[PDB]
RNA sequence: UAAAUUAUGGUCAAUUGUUAGUAUUCAUAUUAAUUUUUUUAAAUGUUUUAUCAUUUUAUAAAGGUUUAUUUUUGAAAGAUUUUUUGUAUAAAAUUUUAGGAAUAGUUAAUAAUAAUUUAUAAUUUUGAUUAGAUUGUUUUGUUAAUGCUAUUAGAUGGGUGUGGAAAAAUAAAAAAAAUAAUUAAUAUAUAUCAAUAAUAAAUUAAAUUAAUCUAUUAGUCAGAAAUGGAUGCCAGCCGUUGCGGUAAUUUCUAUGCUUUUAAAUAU
C-alpha cells in the first residue's frame, strides 16, 4: 500500500483490494564520494572524476 | 539537488546542467564551448 | 420546441428558492464545553465539544 | 544546511571509533570556560583516521571505544562531531 | 493530383453499398445460444428446455418464500420463549424481508430476475404481507414485556440479553436496562404502524395496489391495543372517507 | 524526528453478515477414507517402513518406535509427522509411501543405497 | 477566516524558510493581497 | 521417473548400476494394464 | 513458569476461521482489555439468574473448573470472560469456553453447532426424527448418557458422533446423515454408496465394501466401475442441432 | 546437455520448448498466497517474466463466504466460495491451435471450471483401477457399434467445419436475377 | 510480472475483496466499509480522497 | 460564473414576442417549464404517486435468470465422477482483451451481445449453473450509486456512520441510550430500511475526504510550541498508573 | 473581424514548517528511508537406460562495459505417412566526469587474396581515444505541478569447437520418458533475504482453534510547564538566538509541573 502512511500499514504482503505494488527502492542513501588522488594528480589527462558522476 | 552531485555548492550543479541546454548546444555557432 | 421557437425556459431564469415556511427553532443542544461548573472540562477527561 | 560538516561520518550518521587522547578546548569567546575534546582513532577500507570530536558523555567507567554523531552546531572552533549518550 | 499513384480501387466501398458483406452471420461461431431470452434460443430449446433451465431461479425464489413463512410463522407473536432462553422477535422476519427487498430491488446487487418468479412462487397466504406485519406490531404491544427489545421484565433486566442479533450491544458497548411502557413507546408503536401502511401501498414487489381489509383490521387492533383514542378516530373516520 | 503525525487505528465492529453461520460438508461425506489392510508382503507396519527404506536419507526403518501399530501409520499427517520429531524427507517419504500403499500401489521400490 | 473567506488558499514566499520573513511582512502581505481582489460582479462591470 | 521393482533382474555387475531396466512378464503385463488407463 | 520449545516460525500469527471472532494476539490489542478489573457481586453472580441461565448452570462443569481454573462455581459471573471448562449435557461432550458468549451470545457445544442438517435453515428440517425413522442405530451409539438426547436427531442431520464399529468393536467418529445415507432436498449430495462406506470404522471398512467388486470381477473375468452406468441404460425431449 | 547439471530442478528434452500452464506463486504466509494460472516454456529463468507466452488468471486458495450476493436461504448457494479468474481465448489458442501442455493443479482447476475432464491425479480410493480383456471389450463392440457414415459425419463436425451451410442460406446468397 | 513478492500483476484485473481470515484487521469478522473507503481503495496520493 | 453579452437574451425575446396561442390557459400553463423527459422527471420526482406511474422503467422488475450449463461428459465415469464433486462453490469469471474492461460493463453484462462475459459456478453437488448478477457485478471495481436530486444519501463519514477510534482516536462504550458525546437521548434501532420508504433510500456517497481523520500535507500547525501538531490529532492528556489488578486471569 | 442554447455533459490540479533591518532557494518542520529498544540459515542423493558405455536434463552472483549485447527451428511442442515452405548473425536514437587532446594489426576496394596488393584511408574539439564512476530506454521518493531524487538480476577471449542453441563446474520453490504423492500449502542449523516485521498503547472480553509476548514519553529561557538549594563566564548546557559575573525562569539537583500519545538522537 503506496498510498498508505507509515503507521496506518497494518501488513506489508499483499494489495488488498487494488493498485501499484511497488518495491520502495530508497532513493535517500547519502552516497559518499571517496577522494583517492591528489588534486593535480587526477590519472585521466582530459576529464576529471571528483565526485559521484 | 543532491548535496553529492557535482560540487557542494549548487551552482556547481547548475554550472553542470548548463552544458546540456538545448539552446547552447554544440553547433556551428556555438562550438567549443568548453 | 422541435424547431427551435418555443420561448426557452432555462433553469437560469430561475431565482432564490425561498423558504416558505419557517422550519423551527433550534435550541442550543448540550455539549462537552457548555457546562455549568468547569470542573468537569479537565485536560484528562475532555478533548473537545464533541 | 551544512553538508561539509560531516566529511568523517561518510554517509552513517554513527561512526564506530577508538579512544588515544582527550585533551581540553576553549570555546569561541565571549562563551568562556574549557570543554572535553577526544582525539579519537578509526579505521576505514583499510585506512586510519583520526578525527577531534566533543565528549558529551559522562564518565561512568573505562571506555575505549566510542560512537560519533553528526550532532548540532557548537561555539568550539573546528570540532564538529558528538559522543553518543550513555546508555 | 494524378502524379505519384493511381487512386486505389478500395476507394470504391465509400461509394457503394453494394460490397458491404459479411460474409458469416454475427455468432456462426456456436454463440447462437449466447443469449437466454432471443426468440431464436427460445425456438431451438423449447418451453420444456426453458423450465429445465429456469428451475434454478424458481427453486431460488421457493426457498426464499419458505423461509419467509417459516419465519412469520415462529414469529407471529412478538411474546414467548421458544428455545430455552431466547425470546420470539419481529426483528429477525424484519431483517429478512429487508434482504429479501435489497435482493429484489437494491442497485448494490441487481437480483431483480427473483421478481420474474413471483408468479408461480408466491404463496396466496403471503401475497398480503404487509397485513401480517401489522398484525405481528399489534402482537408486539403487549405489556408484560419491554417495548424496546421484546423481553420480558421478570426473567431478564437488560435489554438484548439471549438474543443472538441485538443491535443494542455492540462489542464493547453497556448493556442498556428495560424500557417501561409509555405513551411515548405507544406513540411509537403507532408511528411504525403508519410507515407499514404507507408501505403497503408503496411497495411494488410486496403492496398491493388497493388496501386490505385485513390490513385495515390490523391497524385498528394496533391502534386498540396502543391506546391511541384520538388516532383511532380519525383513523375510522378516514376509513369511512376512503 | 519527532515521529509520525497521527497514528491511525480502527476499531473493531463486529459484523452479522460475516458471523452469520456457514453452510458446511465434511469431505469425508463426499469421498469416505478407509485403511488398507495389512497384506501377506506387508504384515505390518514395521515391514512397512522396511520395504519404504530406500534412499540413504531417508532412513524410515529407524522409525518403527514412533508408529504404535497400522492404524496411526495410516492415520497421522504430515503435521503429525513434523510433531513426532521426523525429519521432512524422511516424513515426506512416509506419506508418499502411505498414499502409494492406500492407492494401490506397495512399496515394491529397490534400494539405491549401494 | 477573520474576513470571513471560506474557499481561499494564500501562501507566502514559497516555502517558509524563503526570507524576507516576519509577522508584519506575514500580515500584511495578506491584507495587500486581500486588498488587491476584485469580485465578480466588479469583473464583470469592467467588461461590460 | 520410471519405476524398477524389486524382484527384477539384479546386474551382477560392480561397475555399473545395481538394477536392469528389464523386467517379469508379470509386470509388463501389468504395466500393460495400467497403460491402458493413460490411453482412456 | 511455563517453559516450552520456541523456534524462528513460532512467533507466526495463527490463521482465524470465519467463525473465529477478533483475537487479541498483539501486546496493543491486550493492553485496553487487560485495564478493566472484574468482579463478582449479588447483581453480578449468575447463581442468582438460575431462573435464566439454568441452561448455562447445567451445561456448566463442577469439578474441572475448580482445580484446573482454581475458579469458583460461585466466583463465575453470567457475563465472564475467562474461559472455563463445559460439559454439554446434551451430548456429554467437554470442552472451554467462556461464559460471556454462551449468555450473550450462544456459542455452546461444538458438536452441537453442527445439531441441524442446515447451520443456517435450523429448525426448517421436514425430515422425521432418528429415534423414529432408524431404531438399529440408537444401539450403535456409545453408552455414556446421552444416546436418548442423540437419537431425538433428524435422520439427515450433520451430528458426528461416536460409534462402535461391528467390524472390530472400535469406536469411530461419523456423521449420522451420512450413516443413513440421506440428505435433505436443496443441499449438496452425499456419495452413493456412502452407506456402506460409514458401516464400519476405516480401518475394517475397506475389504466388506470390496467384496462385491471382487465377486463382479470373477463373474465376468474383468472388473470394470460403469456397471451403475449400464444397469441405468438398461421419452426425454432434447434441442436442434445447427450442423 | 550441460556439464554440471542443475540436479535441483532438471526437465527433459531440453530448453526452449514444450509450453506448459502451471500454476506459479511466491511462498508466503499462507493467509497471503494466491496462485496465477499462467502458460510458460518448460525451462524458467530466476525470473519467471522471461519465458511467459500468456497470462491465464489469478485463483486464490481460500474458501471465502458470498459476501456480495444477498444472505439466501439457498444452502448449496450459501456454501464457501473459492474464486478463480482464467481466460478462456487464450487457453483455447494454446491448448489446440499451439498444443500446450498441462499440469496436475491447472487441470484440476480447468476440471472443476468444466473446461477439461478431470486429470489423472484425482481419484478415489474408494474405487480400485480396473482391469481390461479383449474377448469381453469385443463382445461389447459387437454387442453396440455405431454406423461408419454417421461416425465419420460426427468426426468431420467434432475436428473439421461444423457451421456449414444448408440449401436456405444458399439459395439467399445466390446472385439475383438482373445479374444472370 | 509473475511469482514475485512485488509481481502487480493479479491486480491489475477487478477482484472481491479478501476476508478468508485475519489480514491485520480481523477482516473474517469486521465490517470493513470504512477500512475499505480509507485504507484499502486505491488514492490519488497520501491522505487524498479515494479513488 | 459565466459573463454573457447584454443582448444575449434576443433569441429568445423574438420568440416570446411572436408567439401566438389559441387560449389563454394554453399561453399560461403551469407545465410550460418541462419540454423534455429529462424535465418531467426532475419535476415529478419528488411524489412517488406520480412518478410510479410516468416512468414504470426506473424500477427494476425483469432481470437475468440463472441457467444451469450442460455438462460436459466424462469418458472415465464413475472414477472421476467423484472429482466434479467437492464441498466449495467454485466461482470462475471470463477475462481476456475484450472482456474485464470495466467502461463495457453495460455491454459485458448484456445478455444481447454474442461476446457477454462469461462466468461459471460450480455447486458442491457438481452441477455448474451460470452466475446471478450480483455475482457477475462482484468481478467489477465497486461504485457508489447516489443522487442528490430528490432525497439525500446516507452520507459516509457522519457523527454516527464513524466509530470511536475513526472519530477521537479514543474508546466509548457503545450504548443506545444516555450518549452525551453523541449528542442523543435514546437511540432505539428499528431495522435502517424496514419503515422507510424504499424511494427514499437514494445509496451513499464516499468520494471527500475525512478531515478530522485524514487530510493531504499533515503538516504541523505552528513549530514552537512543539505539543501542538496537526488538526487531525486531538487526543486528551494521558492518565499516569492508572490502576492495577489483583486478580491474576 | 460575432456573439449563442435546444444550457454544469468528455468523471476532483491545488501549495499549512513562529520568523527576527535588507539582499540571496541554505539552522529547527511534514512525508519517504536509515538509526536504539536484540524480528528476520540460500538443504543435504537429479533421474532413466542396452553396463566399465550410451540416451534426457542451456544464463546465480567471478571478471567494470556510456557510438556497447545483436541471431536460428536442425531437439522439443508436432499430429496417416512420405514430402515440403521459410530463415538469421545487420541496424537507427537516447550515453556519465569541475578545470578537455589526440586515438590505432587500423578505413575502403578487391577475395572465400594480400604477416608482402591497390588508394590523396579511418576515429575526434558537434568533445574522440585511454582513465575514473556505474550492470543501459515500463519499476521509486517528494510536489498542485514542466522538476528533482531512485531502481534490479543476469552475455567477461579462445584453444578436437559437443549441441538445435555454450548459457556448460555448489547454491529448488523448476515433478524431469509407469498415477511415487494431492488431507497438500508446516518451513530445525550456518550465511542472508523482506513470509523479513508493521497489529483495537490501558476500563465491560475474545460467536476460536487459546496458540506468541515489555522500552526511560520527552521536556520545563525564547515557546505547553519551575520553585528551593549548590555552582558564580567555573562545572556545564546548546535545533536556534545564546546561557553560566554571587535573585541563573537556559547548569547540576530535590520536589512539583507539562505533553495533540507511544519515544530519544543523528545522517
Ligand atoms: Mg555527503
Ligand atoms: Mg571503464
Ligand atoms: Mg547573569
Ligand atoms: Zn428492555
Ligand atoms: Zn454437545
Ligand atoms: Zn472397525
Amino acid at each position: 500500500p503506496w498510498w498508505n502512511f507509515q503507521t496506518e500499514h497494518r501488513q506489508r504482503c499483499v494489495l488488498m483490494y487494488g493498485g501499484a505494488r511497488t518495491k520502495n527502492t530508497h532513493n535517500a542513501n547519502h552516497r559518499v564520494f571517496i577522494k583517492k588522488y591528489k588534486r593535480n594528480a587526477f590519472p585521466n589527462r582530459t576529464r576529471h572524476h571528483w565526485a559521484v558522476s | 539537488i543532491a548535496h553529492w552531485y557535482c560540487g557542494h555548492k549548487f551552482r556547481h550543479r547548475f554550472m553542470r546542467d548548463k552544458r546540456f541546454h538545448p539552446s547552447l548546444q554544440a553547433s556551428h555557432d556555438a562550438r567549443n564551448r568548453f | 420546441y422541435a424547431r427551435g421557437q418555443h420561448p426557452s425556459y432555462d433553469m437560469v431564469y430561475a431565482g432564490p428558492m425561498p423558504e416558505i415556511f419557517p422550519m423551527r427553532r433550534d435550541f442550543r443542544k448540550p455539549t462537552r464545553w457548555d457546562f455549568h461548573d468547569i470542573e468537569k472540562q479537565g485536560k484528562y477527561r475532555t478533548s473537545g465539544p464533541y | 544546511l551544512f553538508f561539509l560538516r560531516m566529511w568523517f561520518l561518510y554517509g552513517c550518521c554513527l561512526r564506530f571509533v577508538l579512544f588515544v587522547l582527550c585533551y581540553y578546548m576553549s570555546p569561541r569567546l565571549p562563551s568562556s570556560g574549557n570543554r572535553r575534546v577526544l582525539y579519537a582513532v578509526f579505521y576505514l577500507y583499510n585506512f586510519v583516521w583520526m578525527l577531534r570530536c566533543f565528549f558529551c558523555c559522562f564518565i561512568g567507567l573505562v571506555m575505549s571505544l566510542f560512537i560519533i554523531e553528526g550532532g548540532g552546531f557548537v561555539d568550539l572552533p573546528g570540532v564538529k562531531y558528538y559522543t553518543r549518550i550513555v546508555s | 493530383l494524378y502524379k505519384g499513384i493511381p487512386r486505389p480501387a478500395i476507394t470504391n466501398l465509400h461509394y457503394e453499398p453494394a460490397w458491404r458483406y459479411t460474409l458469416y452471420q454475427a455468432g456462426a461461431h456456436g454463440a447462437q445460444l449466447s443469449n437466454p431470452r432471443s426468440p431464436f434460443t427460445a425456438k431451438v430449446l423449447g418451453d420444456e428446455l426453458m423450465q429445465v433451465r429456469d428451475i434454478k431461479s424458481v427453486e431460488h425464489c421457493k426457498a426464499w418464500f419458505d423461509r419467509l413463512q417459516y419465519l412469520i410463522n415462529l414469529h407471529y407473536e412478538a411474546v414467548g420463549d421458544i428455545g430455552e432462553f431466547k425470546s420470539r422477535h419481529t426483528r429477525h422476519v424484519h431483517e429478512f424481508f429487508v434482504a429479501f427487498h435489497d435482493a429484489l430491488s437494491s442497485l448494490d446487487f441487481r437480483d431483480t430476475y427473483l421478481f420474474d418468479q413471483f408468479k408461480a412462487v408466491r404463496p396466496p397466504e403471503l401475497s398480503d404481507l404487509f397485513g401480517i406485519f401489522l398484525e405481528m406490531e399489534a402482537n408486539y404491544v403487549h405489556e408484560d414485556y419491554c417495548p424496546r427489545c421484546s423481553l420480558p421484565y421478570s426473567t431478564t433486566r437488560y435489554c438484548g440479553e439471549g438474543d443472538v442479533d441485538t443491535p443494542f450491544r455492540k462489542h464493547r458497548g453497556r448493556w442498556a436496562p428495560h424500557q417501561k411502557w409509555g405513551r411515548e413507546w405507544y406513540d411509537v408503536v403507532a408511528r411504525r404502524a403508519e410507515a407499514l401502511w404507507y408501505r403497503a401501498t408503496e411497495d411494488p414487489y410486496f403492496g398491493t395496489p388497493q388496501h386490505t381489509q385485513r390490513q385495515a383490521e390490523a391497524l385498528l387492533k394496533v391502534y386498540v391495543q396502543a391506546k391511541q383514542r384520538g388516532k383511532a378516530i380519525d383513523f375510522m373516520n378516514k376509513l369511512r372517507g376512503s | 524526528t519527532y515521529g509520525p503525525h497521527k497514528s491511525y487505528k480502527y476499531t473493531y465492529m463486529p459484523d452479522p453478515r460475516k458471523l452469520a453461520p456457514i453452510e458446511t460438508t465434511q469431505r469425508s461425506e463426499i469421498v469416505p477414507q478407509s485403511i488398507r489392510p495389512p497384506t501377506s508382503y506387508v504384515p505390518n507396519h514395521e515391514t512397512f517402513l522396511e520395504r519404504a527404506d530406500i534412499h540413504r536419507l531417508r532412513p524410515t526403518s529407524d522409525f518403527k518406535a514412533s508408529f504404535k501399530d497400522w492404524n496411526d501409520l495410516f492415520t497421522c499427517d504430515k503435521r503429525q509427522l513434523r510433531v513426532r520429531g521426523i525429519p521432512r524427507m524422511t516424513r515426506d517419504a512416509i506419506r508418499t509411501a502411505v498414499q502409494a500403499f492406500q492407492n494401490g500401489n506397495p512399496p515394491e521400490r529397490f534400494d539405491t543405497k549401494e | 477566516c477573520a474576513f470571513g473567506f471560506q474557499h481561499a488558499g494564500c501562501r507566502i514566499n514559497l516555502k517558509a524558510t524563503n526570507n524576507p520573513k516576519s509577522p508584519t511582512h506575514t500580515v500584511e502581505g495578506v491584507f495587500e493581497a486581500v486588498k488587491a481582489l476584485r469580485s465578480v460582479s466588479e469583473i464583470a462591470a469592467s467588461r461590460g | 521417473r520410471q519405476i524398477r521393482p524389486y524382484y527384477n533382474l539384479p546386474s551382477k555387475s560392480e561397475h555399473g548400476r545395481k538394477m536392469t531396466g528389464f523386467l517379469t512378464p508379470y509386470r509388463h503385463w501389468m504395466w500393460k494394464q495400467n497403460e491402458l488407463w493413460r490411453n482412456v | 513458569a511455563e517453559f516450552k520449545q520456541k523456534s524462528r516460525w513460532s512467533s507466526v500469527w495463527p490463521n482465524m476461521r470465519y467463525g473465529s471472532m477478533f483475537l487479541s494476539y498483539s501486546v496493543g490489542r491486550k493492553l485496553p482489555m487487560k485495564g478493566v478489573n472484574w468482579v463478582t457481586r449479588d447483581s453480578n453472580r449468575l447463581l442468582n439468574f438460575s431462573n435464566r441461565y439454568s441452561a448455562v448452570i447445567s451445561d456448566i462443569d463442577v469439578k474441572r473448573t475448580e482445580e484446573e481454573l482454581n475458579v469458583a462455581l460461585s466466583d463465575i459471573r453470567w457475563n465472564d470472560h475467562r474461559r472455563i471448562y463445559w460439559k454439554c449435557s446434551f451430548c456429554g461432550s467437554s470442552y472451554r469456553k467462556n461464559v460471556s458468549v454462551r449468555t450473550k451470545y450462544h456459542a455452546g457445544c461444538n458438536f452441537c453447532k453442527k445439531k441441524y442438517p442446515s447451520e443456517v435453515r435450523g429448525e426448517q428440517h421436514g425430515s422425521p426424527p432418528v429415534s423414529q425413522a432408524a431404531p438399529e442405530l440408537t444401539e450403535q451409539l456409545v453408552d455414556n448418557g446421552k444416546r436418548d438426547n442423540l437419537a431425538t436427531l433428524a435422520v439427515t442431520s450433520k451430528f458426528y458422533a461416536e460409534w462402535t464399529c461391528r467390524g472390530c468393536g472400535g469406536s469411530y467418529r461419523s456423521t449420522i446423515r451420512s450413516r443413513t445415507g440421506q440428505v435433505e432436498a436443496g443441499q449438496c449430495t452425499l456419495h452413493p454408496d456412502i452407506v456402506a462406506w460409514s458401516a464400519y470404522c476405516p480401518s475394517c471398512s475397506w475389504r466388506p465394501n470390496m467384496v462385491p467388486i471382487a465377486e463382479e470381477v470373477s463373474r465376468s473375468g474383468q472388473f470394470l466401475g460403469l456397471e451403475r452406468s449400464m444397469e441405468e441404460l438398461g421419452p426425454i425431449p432434447r434441442r436442434k442441432r445447427l450442423a | 546437455a550441460r556439464a554440471v547439471i542443475k540436479r535441483r530442478s532438471p526437465q527433459l528434452w531440453g530448453a526452449p520448448g514444450a509450453p506448459i500452464i502451471r500454476m506459479r506463486g511466491h511462498h508466503v504466509v499462507w493467509k497471503f498466497q494466491s496462485y496465477d494460472l499462467v502458460v510458460e516454456h518448460t525451462h524458467k529463468r530466476r525470473n519467471s517474466d522471461i519465458r511467459l507466452l500468456h497470462y491465464l488468471g489469478k485463483h486464490c486458495p481460500h474458501p471465502q463466504k458470498s459476501l456480495w450476493s444477498p444472505d439466501t436461504p439457498v444452502a448449496q448457494d450459501r456454501h464457501l466460495f473459492m474464486l478463480t479468474t482464467v481466460d478462456i481465448d487464450a487457453f483455447k489458442y494454446w491448448f489446440g491451435v499451439k498444443r500446450c501442455r498441462l499440469s496436475m493443479k491447472p487441470w484440476a482447476l480447468l476440471a472443476k471450471a468444466g473446461l477439461l475432464p478431470p486429470s489423472l491425479t484425482q481419484n478415489s480410493k474408494i474405487m480400485p483401477k480396473p482391469l481390461f480383456d479383449k474377448e469381453s471389450l469385443m463382445r461389447y463392440y459387437l454387442a453396440n457399434r455405431k454406423d461408419e457414415d454417421v461416425m465419420a459425419r460426427e468426426k468431420y463436425l467434432n475436428y473439421e467445419n461444423s457451421m456449414v451451410k444448408t440449401e436456405e442460406e444458399r439459395a439467399a446468397e445466390r446472385p439475383v436475377a438482373p445479374y444472370l | 510480472k509473475v511469482d514475485s513478492f512485488h509481481a502487480n500483476t493479479q491486480y491489475q484485473h477487478a477482484w472481491p475483496l479478501l476476508s478468508h481470515d485475519d489480514l491485520g484487521n480481523s477482516d473474517q469478522s469486521n465490517n470493513t466499509k470504512n477500512i475499505m473507503y480509507s485504507m484499502y481503495m486505491p488514492k490519488r496520493n497520501k491522505g487524498t480522497a479515494p479513488w | 460564473i459565466t459573463f454573457y453579452s447584454d443582448r444575449f437574451l434576443f433569441r429568445d425575446l423574438v420568440n416570446r414576442r411572436e408567439a401566438s396561442y389559441a387560449n389563454v390557459w394554453e399561453m399560461d400553463d403551469p407545465y410550460r417549464f418541462l419540454q423534455t423527459e429529462q424535465d418531467y422527471e426532475d419535476y415529478w420526482g419528488d411524489n412517488y404517486d406520480v412518478y410510479r406511474r410516468m416512468f414504470p422503467e426506473m424500477i427494476g422488475r425483469t432481470g437475468e435468470p440463472v441457467q444451469q450449463y450442460g455438462q460436459m461428459p466424462i469418458w472415465a465415469g464413475p472414477h472421476r465422477q467423484h472429482a466434479n464433486k467437492s464441498e466449495h462453490n467454485w466461482m470462475f469469471a471470463e477475462i481476456g482483451v475484450n472482456v474485464g474492461h470495466e467502461a463495457l460493463k453495460k455491454l459485458e453484462l448484456d445478455p444481447t451481445n454474442e461476446k457477454r462475459r462469461r462466468f461459471v459456478i460450480r455447486q458442491p453437488d457438481g452441477t455448474l449453473r451460470s452466475a446471478k448478477m450480483s455475482e457477475m457485478r462482484a468481478w467489477y471495481w465497486k461504485e457508489e450509486w447516489a443522487d442528490f436530486r430528490f432525497w439525500a444519501p446516507q452520507m459516509e463519514w457522519g457523527i454516527e456512520n464513524t466509530p470511536s477510534q475513526e472519530q477521537y482516536q479514543e474508546h466509548v462504550p457503545d450504548t443506545t441510550d444516555a450518549d452525551f458525546r453523541k449528542q442523543r437521548r435514546i437511540q432505539s434501532r428499528p431495522v435502517k430500511w424496514f419503515y422507510e420508504s424504499h424511494y427514499t433510500r437514494t445509496g451513499s456517497f464516499a468520494g471527500f475526504q475525512p478531515l478530522r481523520f485524514m487530510q493531504r500535507r499533515t503538516e504541523r500547525e505552528v513549530r514552537w510550541p512543539d505539543v501542538i501538531n496537526a488538526a487531525v490529532q486531538i487526543q486528551k492528556r494521558k492518565p499516569a498508573a492508572y490502576i492495577f489488578k489483583a486478580i491474576p486471569e
